[PDB]
C-alpha cells in the first residue's frame, strides 16, 4: 500500500507563485508514476500533470502547460508542483495521486490507486 | 449416433459469423477466467522478466452454440476454434508468449447444450517483472500477469475470476531453486485508455529469494578474504614483502569480488545490500593495508609504537568486523 | 532489424469500424531498431534513438501520413523504465523522403537517452581510482 | 518446455491405414522437457527424468491410453549416447490423473541418469587435491623465509576460493550444498589451516624457536594424514 | 518409494488444539507435495490442506480454513498440521499423503501415490 | 571395420551355467551397440539380447529374460554373456554382432554390419 | 542542428583547377553523409557528388566523374571538393549539404536537412 500527504496550499494573488509538495510512504516502487489532479467547486476533477519514476519524463495539461512544473526527488520520496503566473481559473483543491505500473493512461483518475486528501489553492 | 451429431454441429456453424461476438449489439460478454499454473521456469534479474507456464481456461456463453437434442457435453477437435468466435484476451505485460504446438495445437474446446463454451490453452509467457534490487539478495519481488482484452471495451466484454479466490491453481507446483512463493493475489479492475475502458485481471506472485547461493558465492569469499587480510597482523613487521603480499592480494581479491558480483545483475544505478557489504569489506582490507604501511613507517623510527599498532589492530579489526556483521545481518533480516 | 506482432492469445490486433467509414487498426508491436551511437563521451553520454515509420509500396500520390493529435500523438514515454538510461525528451517529425521509385511519407519518432553513471562508478571508476 | 516436429524434407509424419480401420500415426519429435534435479549428491548423483504423455481436451470418457506392447512399448534407450550420463534403467507407467475439468489418461516414461564423474575429477577434484598438496609443501621450507611461505599460504587460499566459485557457476542457483561443495569447503579448511599454521610458526619463530620448528614437524605429518583419511571417508560415503 | 507415518492424534475437548506430525522417508524428492485428508466414520475422505516442496505455498479447505495451519521442515522430513479451535465436526481419522510432481489437482486423493495409516482425532 | 571373436561355448548339463565372451578389434566406436544372436539347427536366427556403448542399458528376449545377463568392459573391448539355469531349448550356435550407430531396431539381424563366427552351446 | 559554410570559389580559366571546402559545426554525427550540389543560372539544382561518414565511400555524377574528387577530414569537420580540368559547363553556385542517417537517396536535394549558402565558380 501507499500513503500520500500534500502541503503548500494557501491563498495567493493573481500572477503569483506557489509550490505544492506531496510526501509519500510505503510501497512507492509498485506505484511509480505520480499525478496531480485539481477539483474546482463546480467543475469535475481535472488532470494537471504527472511525472515518472526516473523523474526524467513529465506530462502536463494544455491549460497548465508552460506555467507549472513538476519535479521529483526520490531521496525524500516527494514530488513537487511549482505553479507560476497563477490565474483565478486555477482555484481548486489540488490532489496528489499514485498510479500502478500497468494502469493505463495518465489522464484518467480511475486508474490511480492511491490519493491524498487534497490541499486548497485560492487565487 | 455419429451422423446425427455432425448435422447438429454443421447447423451450429451454418451462418455463424466469427466477426460478431455473442450478443453483438447487446450486453457485454461475461468471460470467466481460470488458471492452472504448471511452472515458473526462470526468473531473470538481468532482463527483469520471468517465464511462466500455465493452463489458461476461458468460459463464456454463445447462444448460437446451443443444442437441445444431445445429452452430453461435446468435446470437438481443437480445430473448431478457428471457426468459432473466441475472446481477444492477451497479456498486457508479456514480452514473448507462445501456445504449445505438439503434438497438436494445445487447445481445448468443450461445448455444452447450454451454449457454454470451455476454451483451454497451454501457454508459456515471459512477462516483465520490474525488480527492486535495493535489498538484493535479501529481497523479494512482486511479479504479475496482467490479463486484458485487446479490442473489446467494457461495453462488449467483462472479465471475472471463475471461482473468486479459488480461480488460480498450481502456485504449490512452482519449484524454483532460487525463490519461494510466499503468497499470490488475484485482482479485478477496469483500466481506462484513450480508446476506452477495458477489463483487466491481475495475477501477482511474491517471490522471496533464498540466500544459500549467495553466501557460498559471495559472503563467504568476502568474509574469508577479510579474515585473511587480518592474519598479516600476526606476522613480524620486518617481513615487509610478506605483509605487502597479504595487503595487495586481499585488496585486489576484494575488487574482483565486487565486480564479479555486480556482473550477475542489471546495470541499475543504485547500490544493493550486497554492494554495501562488499564495500565495507573493501574498507576492512584497505584499512588493513594502510595499517601495515603505517607500521612500516615507524618500524625503525619508533619500533615500540609500530609493534603496538599491530597489537591493537589484532584485536580492534576483528571486533569491528564482527560487530559490523551483527548490525548488517540484523538490519537486513 | 527484427520486429514482431504479439500472437497470444489471439493475434494482438484490433479493428473498430465507424459508420463514418473510418477504420481503427491497432497493433501491439515489439521492434528492435537501429540506433547508431556516439560513444565518444561514454559513459557520460546521451543518445538519439529513432523509429522511422514509412509505407513500403505506396507513394505520396497514394498515401499520406500524419501524427494524429500533433504533439500529443505519442503516449507512454513516462512508462519507460530503464535501469541504465532516462528519457530527457522525445520528438515527433513528419517528412517526405525521395527514393528512385518515388517520394514516400515518413514519420520519425525520436528519444534522447541520458545514461546513468551509477553502474560505471561502481565498476570502473572506483576500481581505477582505488588502484591508483 | 518447447517441442517441435521435424519438417525436412516434408513434415516428418506418417499415416498408415489398415482395412481394419486401424490408423498408424507416426511423428518425429524433439522435446525439451522439465526434469527437476536433486543436485545434493552432485556430481556423484543420479536423476529421474520423465516424459508425461496426456490428452489435452478429451477425458477418460472419450480417450484411453495404453503402452502398445507393455514393457516393450519403448525402444531406443540403448541408442542414447550421453558423454556425461548413462541410463541405468527406464520405466513405463500408466495412470489416470484428475484435474478440475475432469479425469485424463496419462503415460509416464522415466529414465534414471547416472552421472559419470570423469569430467569432474579432471576439472575439479584434481585441482582441489593438488592445491591442498601444494599448501602442505610449505611445511618443508625454512620458516625464516617468511615471504616464501606466505606466498604458499596466500596463493593456495585464493586458488581455493576461485575453485569453489567457478565450480558453483556451472550449476543452478540452488540454496543447498552439493557433495562437491563440501569437498571444496573441506579443502579450503586444509589450506586456510595450513596458513594459520605458518602464521603461528612465525609468531614463535624468535620467541621459542624450538616450538615453532616442532609445529612444522608435526604439521608435516598430521596434515597429509588427515587429508588422506578425509578422502577415504568422503569417497566411501559417496560411492 | 516413500513411507509416511503420522502421530499426535488423540482425544481433545472442543475449542481445543492439537498438532499432528507426518514423518517421511525414502524418495521424498520425487513426491514434493504433501497433503492432509480426513475420513469420518460415515462420510467420504475429505481434503483438509496441502503444502509445497519449498514450504512457502499452502492450500486449505474452506471448512478448515483459518483454524488450521500446515508447515514444513525439510530438515526433519516432516510436515505438521496445527488444528486450533477444534469442533466435533472435525472428528475423523487424519491421513497424510504425498503427491507426484505431475499428478494433477490437489483435492483428489486418486492422484496421491503414498499414504500413511492414519491417526484418530476425536473432539 | 570391426572384427569379432567369441569363446566360452561348450557342453553343459541342464540347469548349468556358462559364460560366453566376445573380443572386438578395430573401429568399435562406429559400431557401439553389441548384440547376441543364437541359431538353432532347424529354427531361424533368434535375438538373445544386446548392450549399449556406455554399458548401462541392456535389452533381452523374453525366453532368455531373467536367466541371462549381458555385460560390457570397454577396457578390454569385450562383451560378456552369462547364461544361468540353462535349458535344452537354449542349444544353438551363439553369435556376436555389432550394430552401426543409426542402424534401426535391435531385434533384426540385417541391421548388424559385423558378426563373429559363432561358438556352439549344447545342453 | 548543423551549420555549413563554404569557401574556395572564384574565377578560373578553362582546363584549370579549384578546391572548394565546407566546414561544419554542431551535430555532424546525426547527419553523416555530405553532398555537393551546383545551381546554374537557368538550370535546376544538380547533384555533383557525395561522401560517407567514414570517408571511404563516395559517389559522383556522370558529368563530373573522373574530373572531380571529394574527400573528408573528420579531424577538421570539413569535406573538400577538388575540381580539375574545369569546363564552362561547370559554371554555377556550388552548395554543400548534409543528409540525415535515414533520409533516402543521395541524388535528391529534398532529403538533405542542412545547407550552406553557396560559393560561386565561374569558368
Ligand atoms: C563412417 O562410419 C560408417 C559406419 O558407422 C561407415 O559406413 C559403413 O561403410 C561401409 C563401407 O566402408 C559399408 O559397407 C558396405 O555395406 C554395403 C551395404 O549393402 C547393402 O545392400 C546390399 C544390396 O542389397 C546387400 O548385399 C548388403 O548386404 C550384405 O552386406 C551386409 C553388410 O554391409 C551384410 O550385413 C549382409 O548380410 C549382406 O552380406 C547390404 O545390405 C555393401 O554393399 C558393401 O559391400 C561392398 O564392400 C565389401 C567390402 O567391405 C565388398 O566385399 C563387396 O563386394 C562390396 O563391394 C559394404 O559392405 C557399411 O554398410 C556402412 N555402414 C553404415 C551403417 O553406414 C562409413 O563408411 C564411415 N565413413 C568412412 C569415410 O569410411
Ligand atoms: C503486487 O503489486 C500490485 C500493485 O502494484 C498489487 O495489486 C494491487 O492489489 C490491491 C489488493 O491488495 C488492489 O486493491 C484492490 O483493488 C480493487 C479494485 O479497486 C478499484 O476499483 C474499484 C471498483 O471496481 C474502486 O471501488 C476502487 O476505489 C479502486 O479504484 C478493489 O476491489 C479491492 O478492494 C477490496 O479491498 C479493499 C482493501 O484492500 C477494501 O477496502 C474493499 O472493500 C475491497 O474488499 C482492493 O482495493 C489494487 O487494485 C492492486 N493494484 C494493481 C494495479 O494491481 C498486488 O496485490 C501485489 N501482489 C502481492 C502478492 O503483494
Ligand atoms: C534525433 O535526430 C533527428 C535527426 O537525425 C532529429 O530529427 C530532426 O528534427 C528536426 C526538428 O528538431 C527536424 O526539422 C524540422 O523539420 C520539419 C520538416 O521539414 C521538412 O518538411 C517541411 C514541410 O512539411 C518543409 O517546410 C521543410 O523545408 C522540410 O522539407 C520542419 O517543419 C521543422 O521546421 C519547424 O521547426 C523549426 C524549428 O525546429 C522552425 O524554425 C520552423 O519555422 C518550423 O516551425 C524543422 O525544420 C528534422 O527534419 C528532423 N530530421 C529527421 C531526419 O527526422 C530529432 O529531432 C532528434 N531527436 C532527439 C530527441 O534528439
Ligand atoms: C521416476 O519418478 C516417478 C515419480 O515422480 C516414478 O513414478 C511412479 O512409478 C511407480 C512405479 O515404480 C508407479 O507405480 C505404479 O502405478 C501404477 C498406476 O496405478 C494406478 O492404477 C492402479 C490400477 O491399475 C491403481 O491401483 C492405482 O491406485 C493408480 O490409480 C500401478 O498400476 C502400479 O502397480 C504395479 O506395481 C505395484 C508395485 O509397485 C504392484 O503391486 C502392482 O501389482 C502393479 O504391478 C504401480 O503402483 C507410480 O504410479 C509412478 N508415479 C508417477 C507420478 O509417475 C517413476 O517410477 C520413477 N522412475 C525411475 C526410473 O526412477
Ligand atoms: C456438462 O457440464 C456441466 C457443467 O456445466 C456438468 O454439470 C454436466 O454434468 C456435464 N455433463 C456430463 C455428461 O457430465
Amino acid at each position: 500500500q501507499v500513503q500520500l500527504q500534500e502541503s503548500g496550499g494557501g491563498l495567493v494573488q493573481a500572477g503569483g507563485s506557489l509550490r505544492l509538495s506531496c510526501a509519500a510512504s510505503g510501497h512507492t516502487f509498485n506505484y511509480p508514476i505520480m499525478g496531480w489532479f485539481r477539483q474546482a467547486p463546480g467543475k469535475e476533477r481535472e488532470f494537471v500533470g504527472a511525472i515518472s519514476w526516473s523523474g526524467g519524463s513529465t506530462s502536463y495539461a494544455d491549460s497548465v502547460k508552460d506555467r507549472f512544473t513538476i519535479s521529483r526527488d526520490n531521496a525524500k520520496n516527494t514530488v513537487y508542483l511549482e505553479m507560476n503566473n497563477l490565474k483565478p481559473e486555477d482555484t481548486a483543491v489540488y490532489y496528489c495521486a499514485a498510479k500502478g505500473r500497468y494502469s493505463g493512461g495518465l489522464y484518467y483518475p480511475t486508474n490511480y490507486d492511491y490519493w491524498g486528501q487534497g490541499t486548497q489553492v485560492t487565487v | 449416433n455419429m451422423s446425427f451429431v455432425k448435422e447438429t454441429v454443421d447447423k451450429l456453424l451454418k451462418g455463424y459469423d466469427i466477426r460478431l461476438r455473442p450478443d453483438f449489439g447487446g450486453p457485454p460478454v461475461c468471460v470467466g477466467m481460470n488458471i492452472d499454473i504448471a511452472s515458473i521456469d526462470m526468473v531473470s534479474e538481468v532482463n527483469m522478466d520471468y517465464t511462466l507456464t500455465m493452463y489458461f481456461q476461458q468460459y463464456w456463453r454463445d447462444k448460437r452454440l446451443a443444442y437441445s437434442g444431445i445429452p452430453l457435453n461435446l468435446t470437438l477437435d481443437n480445430r473448431v476454434a478457428d471457426q468459432l468466435w473466441v475472446p481477444d484476451t492477451y497479456f498486457l505485460n508479456d514480452k514473448k508468449s507462445f501456445v504449445h504446438g505438439v503434438t497438436v495445437k494445445n487447445r481445448m474446446i468443450r461445448l455444452h447444450p447450454d451454449g457454454t463454451v470451455l476454451y483451454g490453452l497451454r501457454i508459456t509467457t515471459t512477462a516483465a517483472c520490474m525488480m527492486d534490487l535495493r535489498r538484493y539478495p535479501l529481497d523479494e519481488q512482486n511479479c504479475t500477469l496482467e490479463i486484458e482484452s485487446y479490442g473489446y471495451t467494457t461495453d462488449d466484454i467483462e472479465f471475472y475470476w471463475r471461482g473468486g479466490d479459488k480461480a488460480v491453481t498450481g502456485v504449490e507446483r512452482i519449484e524454483l531453486p532460487q525463490f519461494s512463493i510466499v503468497e499470490h493475489r488475484l485482482v479485478s479492475r477496469n483500466v481506462v485508455f484513450a480508446t476506452g475502458a477495458y477489463p483487466r485481471l491481475s495475477l501477482s506472485f511474491r517471490l522471496k529469494r533464498n540466500i544459500g547461493y549467495f553466501v557460498i558465492q559471495t559472503y563467504l569469499p568476502c568474509i574469508m578474504t577479510v579474515i585473511l587480510s587480518q592474519v598479516s597482523f600476526w606476522l613480524n613487521r620486518e617481513s615487509v614483502p610478506a605483509r605487502t603480499v597479504f595487503g595487495v592480494t586481499t585488496v585486489l581479491t576484494m575488487t574482483t569480488l565486487s565486480i564479479s558480483a555486480r556482473n550477475s545483475l542489471p546495470k541499475v544505478a543504485y547500490a544493493t545490500a550486497m554492494d554495501w557489504f562488499i564495500a565495507v569489506c573493501y574498507a576492512f582490507v584497505f584499512s588493513a593495508l594502510i595499517e601495515f604501511a603505517t607500521v612500516n613507517y615507524f618500524t625503525k623510527s619508533q619500533p615500540a609504537r609500530a609493534a603496538k599498532i599491530d597489537k591493537m589492530s589484532r584485536i580492534v579489526f576483528p571486533i569491528l568486523f564482527g560487530t559490523f556483521n551483527l548490525v548488517y545481518w540484523a538490519t537486513y533480516l
